[PDB]
Order: structure tokens, then C-alpha cells, then sequence
């Protein structure tokens, strides 16, 4: 009866935001045991762990921008487990002031390919080429995942974001394969395309027109952050990563919060909500349905909410309001 | 004005005036165009119009641009094009390649008296329009495998990043932000960033910051004004997206957005909206877009006083009062009435 | 690998087609036992006159399915099986029915264990018929070497995999010398030059029917064309207790659909909660073994096996007085203590 | 069987592509020897800038072809091989060249018998190149596991079929560790777990080139990517006398095109009737053996073999003074008395 899930706190507010979940978990006496790991190339041990347990819950690691820096190792984790599908959930929350309200859109991105393929070289000094790979197999895969996902969660529309008018082969292939296999399979769903730049403009100005968006690695980071802002911030976004065999759940917004590490100011809504996603996954979800209502009501209920939403409470206090509301359900 | 794309003035000695190629373009182009010619006349601009046609030839299957228009535009070091249709090699592309245009300047500012969802948005972005993700280089390495190649060089980067420091200086903004993703594009975006960091030093009045598109998009949408002392420089793709995004914030579409395409000795100033073929002739178009590109042009030429005149007053101010305005901004006025209603406060 | 069963981070997506009659109840029994055992599968579940399309289309995505039986009209303007339509359109050409008697069940001949493999897409199920002049009707029965070599190998492969020693071809080749002749030959023919370790033999369908009822222990595996399989099938169904105890599965090259091995709709007792889900559950376990789970399968089969062996609390037709609901819960109960 | 070679009542229809240079003459030599031996094949013969289409389309009908070489420009606005175009478009991925010395020919190192198998569609022949900034050019060389496993097996299969004991992979894996590395591994890798009876080894292309010229008897079969095969090929061509003595053939799954093993156009001596048809004829015999004739092949090879061994009456480049015309007729003559 006891799952053994992998826990990777990671850098920045990672350590605090994970703890929030632990506390809410043992306070709800959820039958899961954390195997928890900490780390330069022991990204090996994260992989190896997840390969045993199959399921994980993680924050974000930090990534250098300097030349002798190590390289994502957030992507390393995904590539090495072929957790190829990222899902981010941008649904606005009741107790949060946002410029455009009542917004509900999903962004599915491919994790292992595209501009995240990390192939680059310098031919002669001062001239650099970064190669962006796009392959039919990896693309058919994500395409079906997206539609399957849209069908499973009764989403009516799926839109492919691309730049196929300029990168006619790369993004072209992507746009075709998606629309192509949304027509001869999944005919019940509305497939369409949109050019990444124009998509970016509609997203900021008129987001309600979008339902599900499928994108290559890059465009997903971009539309992702638009969506993150649209609903309040990176602290409200649940996320999950799927491969065929494994599943790793992380915040849908993908920010480390390095600056506020150890300050107990951080917001765990993101972590907790994607933590609920994980419960639904491994079948629990009585708990998930539960502890989501807890945080949803907590933040809707004015003060006692955390700094970035407009409150004055600390991570610690916000957590305890959830566990409190939870103790009376 | 920025040293990098410097206008070589010289008014035509026979007339007091400077020569500028027009390119009325098609669709709402003609009406939107003479709308500008009139407003320019009224303010006594030292400018005579030498309109030319960029309808493409096809020397060697590769689309070329007509000699008439080439000679005209290379001569007068400046041109002001309206929107044109989709006639075998992007028309806009062979336009940059034949005139050595390398930098897209895209401002997005809130308009007085037109309410959109985002407020106090005043944004400026310079975009590399030469290489990057948008070099023609892509390959089918085998059956189901494709490579699109992103090209980033110091030479191309240097001269955009310069125009950005120099433009930031020319409009009195302290900060200049290099948008990038050195995180996973170590070499490519890394080179761009280093080139800015190295140039940083010979522009000590400006402060250089570096930001991941991650944050550049996150932060701008949460709070547009945090970049009202901006000027952001970035490689071709991030630029193409962020600029169309910025416009989405400022006006919700891009019927108000002006662009400037700076080349080494030439420079073209255009409106970025389409040909709006269905509203063409009926006098409903909205010159504001092109009109603001005119201002951009004026400043680039050195005619400060006239630019500030046509912008600070006029249009910007006449777009206040719904009897003015156009159909696209709730207004009731025609292209016709907008132009005279403008010239009044001109 | 766009050809394995739908799976996302450890979770299979299987097709569920409850279908007509006790279908809806008998499927539910499985759902309940499944979530109560927290098995990592998610049902994509479909309901339906010609949307037999949507069943096909679904199975083509997921590759795997679990279904009851649909109902079929006997009138002239009736629609036609669409149980067979499903199979023909997916070329799920092999049916396996498992007739193994169960401990807690009174049967006239006990300790019986035989398998009936039938071809699904051809034979008398080819559905080609016409009326030349009024009152004269011809039904054409097609038999083709390719479809027949296929089932022949499936049968032997199956017998080898599950350590079955004997394979017998049921036919009427003494009368339909070309049709059933071809069938009998191709089977024995390729059980001799491949699969030499297995005992191949023939038997005439009518005489087979007689031995089956009188002395069934002589049979191990039976390979038959569409019709004879329906007939020997029901003999086997009766021999072990009834249609509610028979696990079944259908195999094509790419897809697999699991259904009850006896093939009865139970229209009359729909909604009465009297029905027996042993069939459905047991073939449901067959599906688990298939998509590799089978720790669960080994598990939840022992559950139902022990439940029914353990006298009362068993369902009506086996000789108990419990309802589908109660029987299910005894399984989930026994299961909660394993 | 719409996949065997075009054949109508005993008569094959083979594709004939004379091509540029001595092509036209050297093909004719074969025609003449063919009708003079009354061989049951009919030529469908094609001539051509982008009608390399019509060559493909023809070969797709007939499956089999016999061709010379086309010419290829070196200028920038030149069209591109279209010898490779033919192969790539038919996925005729395997080239075999036969370097066996001939009795009546003065060569510096005698009694030499080695085979060079090269991959046709990939490697440095992938024809992917671009100029990033002016004056900087990148040519991309693709190497893929599938295309490489393929040629690897072809080579071993070939070596087994023609009782060749040794197979050596030529590479530059010490420098291009991924590209040529993959090639060297996949070859040795699948010469060890399949084809264990054959001696697999590697050799670095430059060092291979040196041994080939100095001590060629140490080699048996050589497997190479597109480039190294052109190089070792020409070494072998020289070693045995010249480009006019080398039989060649190209294989895919479905099609087979036979051409000279040395791959030279002879543009300079076009129409002079000085050319040597040994190459063409010998690879023409290879084609006969292929489409099963080969009584003829065994025949007309002995003819040319004896003809050239028998001193004078041989063609210019071997050391004779006869013309293509005369050499042909000696073969047809020797042939008329067998
Ligand atoms: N736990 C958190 N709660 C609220 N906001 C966060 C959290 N973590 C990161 N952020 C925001 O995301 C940004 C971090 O992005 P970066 O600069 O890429 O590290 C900061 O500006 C924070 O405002
Ligand atoms: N799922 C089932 N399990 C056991 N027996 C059944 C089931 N469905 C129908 N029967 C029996 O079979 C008879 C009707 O069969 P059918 O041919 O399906 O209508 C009824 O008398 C039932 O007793
Ligand atoms: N039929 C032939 N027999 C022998 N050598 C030939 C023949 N045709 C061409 N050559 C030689 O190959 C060279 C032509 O090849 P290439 O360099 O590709 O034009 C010439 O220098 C000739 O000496």
C-alpha cells in the first residue's frame, strides 16, 4: 500500500516549496514515502532513482550562463528518461487579482528535441552555429500525447505553435505532423496552427481564444511564461512531465527563485498543485481532490495568503492554513 | 542620433528640401500614404517625395528588386514604405538583402484615449534581422531527420548591440537589456551576450543588464512599465516574437505599430500592419501606424523639431476625442477627417 | 514504437466497450476490482448504430481493449453483427476461449481443461449471400490459404507458449472437400513441418461434437473455422458450468481485444444485478498478463477462483444467492488481505 | 511477383543506359556480343538533363539495368552527379567492384584478387553543404545506423556467398570518432554476432591506401563509406591494369544496376573506337549470372578472358593495337567455336 516516490528539492526556493508538500502530506497521512536525493553530475542518481520508483516530484535546478557552466541538467534529467512531454496548467485562481480573468489554457511542449537539442559549434572564431533537430518519430509522439491528453480531459481545441513560414523544414514538419494526425485520428478535436510570434500577441491580448497549445521546446518556454504571468505568477502553475515509463512532476512555470532562498517568503501553490497532479496519477486522488480544494479555498479566502499573491503570510503560514482547512473537511 | 545607421543628409541643392523615396505600397497603402504627404506638407517638412515601385523582378529565378527603385533608394539614403501584398524569395527579405538593412527597431507605447487591457506600456526593442534562427540554412540529414541551423556571428551581433546602446542613449534610457538563453544555447546566445558585455565598456553612461527570454516575457506581461527605461536587444527569433508580443500588450493588435529597418547607410521606415484589401478605397484605414514611422524617420534624419511636432502634438493628441479616431479605435472619423483633424493641432 | 499499447508515465490507456445486456454491469465489476487494486490503467470507454467506427478508431489508438458483447438482430433489416465488424475491421483474426472447470462448481463431468481457437474473419462469417430468384438463397463461405495459414500458426504458437501437447483441427472436409479440406490440410500440413513437437490431428465437426459432450478429456486444443467454433464453444461453455465462467480473448497482429469466451449478451437479466462477472473478470486478467502486469493478474484471479470455490457468497447461476454486486465485493475483500 | 525482372515468354527486358564518353561505344560492344550469342534479352535503352527521371522510372519497371557512366560538371552551376542521383533514387545502396588481374596483362604486382564494397547513398556523398558567411563552407557528412547495418550485412552476405574469407572495414575513426566510428563498430559488431565464420577487421583509410599500393595481397574484401571506396577503388583499378578491366555492379533490395567497377567516362577518347570494353562486358556477364542465365556468362567471360591473355588483337590500353571494334569481334569469333 505504500508508494515510494522520488523527491528532488533542487535549487532556490526548491527546498522550502518541497517541504510545504511533505508537511501537507504527512498531516494528511498519505501512504507515500519519499526517496529524496541531493547533488554536479549526480544527476545520474536522480535518473537511477526515478528508474526504480518510476515517479518523482521535483523543483527546479539552477543553470549557469557562463561558458564553462555544466548545462541544464533539468533537461538532462528529461532526455535521459525520455520524459518527452511537458504539461503546464494555466488556470486562474479565485482569490487572485489578474488583468484578464477567468482564463484556462494548457501548454504542451516537447522536452528532448527542437532548440533544446543542444548541438552547437564554432566553425571559425566568431561564427557560431546552433543546430535545431526535428524528427518525425519524436514529433508524432508528442502530437499524439497532446491529442490523447485533450481527449482525456475533455479539451475541445488543440493548436500547433510554429514558425513554419521561415523554417519551412523544421517547424514545417512539426506543423504538418500535428495537423496531419489530428485529422485522420482524433477527428473530434479541433486542430489548428498559429505562428509563434502572432500566438504570443494573441496570448497577451486575447488569451481566451486558446485551449491547448502544442509547441517545440522553445516556443513552449515563451508561451509558458506568458501564461504564467496571465494568471498571477510562477507560483500558481502546476506542471508535469511524461515519458512512456516514467513521470516527473514539477512546477509548470520553471523558475528557481534563487534570490529568495531561505527567506520563507516563497509561494508553494505551484509545487502543491502539481503535487496533487501526481496523486491523481498514482491513483490516490481522493487526497488530490481534497488537498487541492484546500489550497484553492485558502487563497480565494483573502489574507493568510503568501506575499506574491498580495498577502503578507510566509510559506510556513500559508502551508498551515491548508493543513488547517484540511483538518476540517 | 545613433552613430551606427547615420543619415547622410544633403538637401537637394536646387530645392530647400531633402529627397525621400515613398513606396506607397498597395491596399490601404495609397490612402494611408497621401494622408502622410498632406500632414507633412502642412508642417513645412524639408522633404520632397520620390515615390517608387518595388514590384519584384526575377533575375535568375531569385527575386530581385527593380532598378528604378534601387537607384532611387540608394540615392536618397532613406525611404518610407507602406504595406504591400504577397506577390519567390520573401519580398521583405530581398528588400533587406539588397539595402543592407540589419536592425529592426520596434517601439510599443500605449495610446492616449484608446483603452486596452495593459497600461503604461512604453517599450523599445531592437532586433537582429540578418542571421540567427532565420538564416536560410536547413538540411535533411536523413529520411525523417531535419536540421535548422541558427547562425550567430560577432560581426552581425556587434553592430546591432551598438545601435542599441547608441539608440538607448539617443532617447535617454539608462538601461539596456540583452535578451538571451545562454542557459541552453551556450555558444550561440553566449556569443551574443559576451559581445554586449564587451561593448558595454565603451558606453559607460548606459547600464547593461542580461535577461533570459524566460523572464523578459514573464516580467513584461506581469508589468509592462518595468521596461519603460528599456531598449532590449536580442537575436532574430526572440526579437520577432517579443516585438509582436510587445505590440499585443500596447494595443492588442499591431495596427498602431511602426517599425524602422536600419541599414548601414540606407534605412527604411514602414508600418507593420497588412494591406487590409477589404477596407481599401473606402477611406477607413488608419494612418497612425505609418505616420509614427514617419516620425521615427524624421528623428533618424535629424529633423527633431518636425518629428516632435508631428508626434507630441497632432496624431498622438488628435487621437483624443472619439469624433476623431478611426473605426479601429471605436472612433467615427474617416482617413480623410483624421488627416485634417490632425493638421489642425499640427 | 507507435505500435505498443497506449502508455503514459506508467499508465496504460485501455479501451472499454461495455456493450449490450449484462455487459454494462459485468464491466463495472472489473472497474471496481481494478481501482480497488489501484491498477495503473485508465479506461477510454465508448458507447454506441454505426459508431462501431468509434470503437475501431479507439482500439487503433490504444491497441488494447476489454469488451462485453453487443446484441445482434435476426430480422431482415437488422444491422449485422458488429461484434464481427469490430474484429474484421481490426483483423483481430484469432479467438481464444478457455474452458477450464472451477473448484466450487457442480458440473456433470469434472476436471476439464480444453481450449478452442477459432478464426474470426472468414468461413461462414464471411457474410456473403444473395437471392438469385425469389425463394432461392445462396450463402457463400470463403476459405483462403493466407487467412488459414495464419490461424494455423497462431494455434500452434499458442499451444507451444502455454505448453499444450495436442492440437486438433475440426472440419467437415468429407463433404466440403475444397473448403474445409483446405483448412484441414493447411493445419496438419504446417503442424508437421513446423511445430513437430506438437500432436496434430483432425476430427469431423459432428463427431467432435459428440465426443465433446460425452468424453471431453480427450481434447486439448481445438482449431476451427468461424462456425464450428461457436458450436464447440458452447459445448465447452456448458461443460464447465455456463457462459459466466469462460474467459476469452481476440488477437490480431497489432491489436488485442479481450471479451468473454462464451459470447452471450444476457439481455433478459439486464439491470437486475443477478449476473455473473467471473467471465469478464477472468478474461480481464488475461488482458493484464498481456500488457505485462500479471502480478495483479496472478493476484485477482486467485481471488475470484477462491471466492467461488468457497461455497456461498457466489452468484446465482453457479448455485449461490449473491448478486453481482456482492460477488464483486467478496473478491475485493479477499483481495484486501493477500 | 510484380517484383522480379521484366520477362515475357523467356525474354528479359533490361534497361540500357550508355551514358557519356566511351559509354556509347563500350555498351555497343556488349549489344553485339549479345545478339551474336542470341541471348534472350531485349534492351530498353534511354538517353538524356533531368530525365535521370526516365532512367529511374525505367529501372523501376524492368528492375535490372546495364549502364556506363554519365559525366559530372565541376563548376558551381553544374547539375550534380546524377550517377549518384540514379542510385539514391532507387536506393541501390551497395557498390561492388571486382579487382582481379587478368592473364595477358602486364602489371607491377601480379596475381591479385580483391573486392571493394562501398555504400552509395550516404557518407560524403550525402551532398549536404552550405556557406554560412562568405568564404566559409561546411559540407555535412551523414552516417546512420540503419544504412550502415544494411551495407555491413550486404558485405558479409556477399563474402559468404562467394566464399571470401576476410572482410575489412576502412575508416578514419581515430579522427571522426562519431561518424567513421559508428561505421567501424557496426561492421565489426555484426561480423562477430552474425557471420562468425568470416574474419572481420578494421584499417585506417590512409594506412589502407599505403598497404593497397605496396602489399595488396593482404586484402580480401573491403567495406567502405562512399569516399574511401572511390579512393581504394582507383588504387585497385590501377593495380590490375586500368579502368577498362574492372567489372562492377550496384545492388538495392529491389533493383540491380550493372556498371563498370572503375567509374571513368573516357570523355577524351569518345568516338575514336580506341576504347576497351572489357570492363563493360565483364560486368555485363555479372548481370547474366544475376538474372540466372550464366551459361552464357560462364561462356562469354571465358571468351574475353582468353582473348586478352592471347597476346595481340587486344585493345590499346592493355598494350595491343586493336580497336574496340576489332577486340569485340575476336570475342564473338572465339565464342563461335566453343
Ligand atoms: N516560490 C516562488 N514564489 C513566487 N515567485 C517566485 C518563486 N520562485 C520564483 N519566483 C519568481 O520568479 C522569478 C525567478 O526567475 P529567475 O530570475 O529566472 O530565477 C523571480 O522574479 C520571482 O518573482
Ligand atoms: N454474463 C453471464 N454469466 C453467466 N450466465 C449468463 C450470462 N449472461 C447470460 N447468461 C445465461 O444465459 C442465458 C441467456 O444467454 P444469451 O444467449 O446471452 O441471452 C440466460 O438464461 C442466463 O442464465
Ligand atoms: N574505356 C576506357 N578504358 C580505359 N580507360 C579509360 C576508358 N575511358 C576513360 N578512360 C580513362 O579514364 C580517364 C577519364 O576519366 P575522368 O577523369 O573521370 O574523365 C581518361 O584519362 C582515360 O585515360
Amino acid at each position: 500500500g505504500r508508494f515510494t516516490v522520488t523527491l528532488i528539492p533542487g535549487d532556490g526556493v526548491g527546498k522550502e516549496i518541497t517541504d510545504s508538500v511533505r508537511t501537507i502530506f504527512e498531516a494528511e497521512n498519505i501512504p507515500i514515502d519519499w526517496e529524496t536525493i541531493n547533488i554536479k553530475e549526480g544527476v545520474y542518481e536522480a535518473v537511477e532513482s526515478l528508474k526504480r520508483n518510476k515517479i518523482g516530484l521535483k523543483g527546479l535546478w539552477h543553470t549557469p550562463a557562463d561558458q564553462t557552466g555544466h548545462g541544464s541538467l533539468n533537461v538532462a534529467l528529461r532526455k535521459q528518461l525520455d520524459i518527452y512531454a511537458n504539461v503546464a496548467l494555466f488556470k486562474s485562481l479565485k482569490g487572485v487579482k489578474t488583468r484578464i480573468p477567468d482564463i484556462d489554457l494548457i501548454v504542451i511542449r516537447e522536452n528532448t528535441e527542437g532548440e533544446f537539442s543542444g548541438l552547437e559549434h564554432e566553425s571559425v572564431p566568431g561564427v557560431v552555429e546552433s543546430l535545431k533537430v526535428m524528427t518525425r518519430p519524436k514529433t508524432e509522439r508528442i502530437a499524439r500525447f497532446a491529442f490523447d491528453f485533450a481527449k482525456k480531459y475533455n479539451r475541445k481545441s488543440v493548436t500547433a505553435v510554429h514558425k513554419a513560414n521561415i523554417m519551412k523544414l523544421g517547424d514545417g514538419l512539426f506543423r504538418n505532423i500535428i495537423t496531419e494526425i489530428g485529422q485522420k485520428e482524433y477527428p473530434d478535436i479541433d486542430v489548428s496552427s498559429i505562428i509563434v510570434d502572432n500566438a504570443s500577441m494573441q496570448a497577451v491580448a486575447k488569451p481566451h481564444q486558446f485551449d491547448v497549445l502544442v509547441t517545440p521546446s522553445m516556443y513552449g518556454t515563451i508561451l509558458g511564461n506568458i501564461g504564467a504571468a496571465l494568471i498571477g505568477g510562477p507560483g500558481l502553475v502546476a506542471g508535469a512531465n511524461f515519458g512512456r515509463d516514467y513521470a516527473v512532476f514539477e512546477p509548470g512555470s520553471r523558475h528557481v527563485g534563487l534570490d529568495i532562498k531561505g527567506q520563507n517568503v516563497a509561494n508553494p501553490t505551484a509545487m502543491i498543485l502539481s503535487s496533487t497532479l501526481m496523486l491523481n496519477h498514482l491513483g490516490l486522488n481522493e487526497y488530490a481532490t481534497r488537498i487541492s480544494k484546500a489550497v484553492h479555498e485558502t487563497i480565494a479566502e483573502g489574507k493568510h495568503t503568501t506575499r506574491d499573491i498580495g498577502g503578507s503570510s510566509s510559506t510556513t503560514d500559508f502551508t498551515n492554513e491548508i493543513i488547517n482547512k484540511l483538518s476540517t473537511m | 542620433q545613433p552613430s551606427i545607421g547615420r543619415y547622410t543628409g544633403k538637401p537637394n541643392p536646387s530645392t530647400g528640401k531633402y529627397t525621400v523615396s515613398f513606396i506607397e505600397g498597395d491596399g490601404i497603402g495609397p490612402e494611408i500614404s497621401k494622408s502622410v504627404k498632406k500632414i507633412f506638407s502642412a508642417a513645412n517638412v524639408p522633404i520632397e517625395w520620390e515615390s517608387c515601385d518595388v514590384s519584384p523582378i526575377f533575375v535568375n529565378g531569385l527575386t530581385t528588386i527593380p532598378d528604378p527603385a534601387v537607384q532611387s533608394i540608394t540615392k536618397n539614403l532613406v525611404a518610407l514604405k507602406g504595406p504591400l501584398a504577397t506577390p519567390h524569395r520573401s519580398l521583405n527579405l530581398t528588400l533587406r538583402k539588397t539595402f543592407g538593412l540589419f536592425a529592426n527597431v520596434r517601439p510599443a507605447k500605449s495610446i492616449e484615449g484608446f483603452k486596452t487591457t495593459y497600461e503604461n506600456v512604453d517599450l523599445v526593442l531592437i532586433r537582429e534581422n540578418t542571421e540567427g534562427e532565420y538564416s536560410g540554412i536547413e538540411h535533411i540529414v536523413c529520411p525523417g531527420v531535419v536540421q535548422s541551423i541558427k547562425l550567430i556571428t560577432r560581426d552581425a551581433s556587434e553592430r546591432v548591440i551598438r545601435y542599441a546602446f547608441e539608440y538607448a542613449r539617443a532617447i535617454g534610457r539608462p538601461r539596456v537589456i540583452v535578451v538571451h538563453k545562454s542557459t541552453i544555447q551556450r555558444l550561440a546566445d553566449g556569443l551574443f551576450v559576451n559581445v554586449a558585455k564587451e561593448l558595454s565598456k565603451e558606453y559607460p553612461d548606459l547600464t547593461l543588464e542580461t535577461e533570459l527570454i524566460d523572464n523578459s516575457v514573464l516580467k513584461v506581461v506581469t508589468n509592462p512599465s518595468a521596461y519603460t527605461d528599456a531598449v532590449s536587444v536580442c537575436p532574430n527569433l526572440y526579437g520577432d516574437i517579443l516585438s509582436d508580443l510587445n505590440s499585443g500588450l500596447s494595443a492588442g493588435s499591431l495596427g498602431l505599430t511602426p517599425s524602422a529597418n536600419i541599414g548601414h547607410k540606407i534605412s527604411i521606415f514602414e508600418a507593420v500592419h497588412g494591406s487590409a484589401p477589404d477596407i481599401a478605397g473606402q477611406d477607413k484605414a488608419n494612418p497612425t501606424a505609418l505616420l509614427l514611422s514617419s516620425v521615427m524617420m524624421l528623428n533618424h534624419m535629424g529633423l527633431t523639431n518636425h518629428a516632435d511636432q508631428i508626434q507630441n502634438a497632432v496624431l498622438s493628441t488628435i487621437a483624443s476625442g472619439p469624433e476623431n479616431r478611426t473605426g479601429d479605435l471605436a472612433g467615427t472619423a474617416t482617413t480623410s477627417s483624421f488627416t485634417e483633424a490632425v493638421i489642425k493641432r499640427l
